[PDB]
């Protein structure tokens, strides 16, 4: 399968600079014109730049012309995107995209958060019973920045009965929850644990849900 | 640059309904000699990256269910779904490749289903969180429809509207239901000064509210 993995994204102070990169694989990358598309938090898709197969040509939307610079390396098979004077409105998910019908594919994207706030790892708290047919466990992932935070249950094994609610911004800090249901038979007999992850802080944490106290 | 426009912003249909979405371009995307319109249709499901469904106005990408078909030419295009399925939930963006590229604002396809009562759950603060001066009581109102709902907390028969935040998930791609968590955050202190913590959920599903509560570590 074809693969476009972008990286270099993350939190950046306004007026700052960032160089996004994209690793092409699964096809003859040098035989295709590659583009960079971005999605605002508001979910608006915006084409930012395209570079010809041979890299001898770049095209940008009047607007992005100047602060954004697309470049490629056919020997390395990677696509690059240089952003300058990074404003807050430049906060968005940046995708590596191929628009040719034969190789129409986009990467999973790299988030870019243009803010002055600081990176703070999340705090993972288990949401156990309290004081039935099915058991619904939780996991509070609070006080982190910036986005995102991926939550999986039991190494993802429990796909499904899982609900990971979107985060809420409170004082430059995001906090989200994640439920998960399993028959009453399983837990606590069988264990359930949520695997939280926070890339910006390289935080990898696991929290098993224990039957509280008593 | 060429501006693209898409409306309506939203659309709600029942599984099996035929839906059409319009997308307009600021200038003709038609190649006079071939009658080919450089207009494509992208679909983006929650959490996933956009994926090309149709290109050249009416050419379906390989492997794309045939209930998906696009038409139109020039500056007027339409994306038709003959039998909207639950998995079709997503935002469909239209893009022009006549001169550079331009995406449309996109139209959200929502699924209409039979009303469903939410399954509520109340969770007292973890000892860990208290061990830092934090009291977060979470409430899980899972898998319901429609989205509208009421959730209020009642600390000792008294209603609390301060220090509470709600979060709704995207509609489900299988059951098409919604889910929402309501959290009440008080300081480890402000939390101990009371004992009754209740979460009141009043969905259109029923007239009698769903009350799930607990008394301070009664256990």
């Amino acid at each position: 399968e074809v693969q476009l993995v972008e990286s270099g994204g993350g939190l950046v102070k306004p007026g700052g600079s960032l160089k996004l990169s994209c690793a092409a694989s699964g096809f003859t990358f040098s035989s295709y014109a590659m583009s960079w598309v971005r999605q605002s938090p508001e979910k608006r898709l915006e084409w930012v730049a395209e570079v010809s197969s041979d890299g001898s040509y770049a095209y940008y939307p009047d607007t992005l012309t100047g602060r954004f610079t697309i470049s490629r390396d056919n020997a390395k098979n990677t696509l690059y995107l240089e952003m300058t004077s990074l404003r807050s409105e430049d906060t968005a998910m940046y995708y590596c995209a191929s628009f040719n019908w034969d190789v129409a594919y986009w990467g999973q994207g790299t988030l870019v958060t243009v803010s002055a706030a600081k990176t703070t790892p999340p705090s993972v708290y288990p949401l156990a019973p309290g004081s039935n047919s099915m058991v619904t466990l939780g996991c509070l992932v609070k006080g982190y920045f910036p986005e995102p935070v991926t939550v999986t249950w039991n190494s993802g094994s429990l796909s499904s009965g899982v609900h990971t609610f979107p985060a809420v911004l409170q004082s430059d800090l995001y906090t989200l929850s994640s439920s998960v249901t399993v028959p009453s038979s399983p837990r606590p007999s069988e264990t359930v644990t949520c695997n939280v992850a926070h890339p910006a802080s390289s935080t990898k944490v696991d929290k098993k849900i224990v039957p509280r106290d008593c | 640059d060429i501006v693209m426009t898409q409306s309506p912003s939203s659309l709600a249909v029942s599984v099996g309904e035929k839906v059409t979405m319009s997308c307009r371009s600021s200038q003709s995307l038609l190649n006079t000699r071939t009658r080919k319109s450089y207009l494509a249709w992208f679909q983006q499901k929650p959490g996933q990256s956009p994926k090309m469904l149709i290109y050249w106005a009416s050419t379906r990408e390989s492997g794309v269910p045939d209930r998906f078909t696009g038409s139109g030419s020039g500056t007027d295009f339409t994306l038709t779904i003959s039998s909207v399925q639950a998995e079709d939930l997503a935002v469909y963006y239209c893009k022009q490749s006549y001169s550079l590229y331009t995406f449309g604002g996109g139209t959200k396809l929502e699924i209409k289903r039979a009303d469903a009562a939410p399954t509520v759950s109340i969770f007292p603060p973890s000892s860990e969180q208290l061990t830092s001066g934090g009291a977060s009581v979470v409430c899980f109102l899972n898998n319901f429809y429609p989205k509208d709902i009421n959730v209020k907390w009642k600390i000792d028969g008294s209603e609390r509207q301060n220090g509470v935040l709600n979060s709704w998930t995207d509609q489900d791609s299988k059951d098409s239901t919604y889910s929402m968590s309501s959290t009440l955050t008080l300081t480890k202190d402000e939390y101990e000064r009371h004992n009754s913590y209740t979460c009141e959920a009043t969905h259109k599903t029923s007239t009698s509210p769903i009350v799930k509560s607990f008394n301070r570590n009664e256990c």
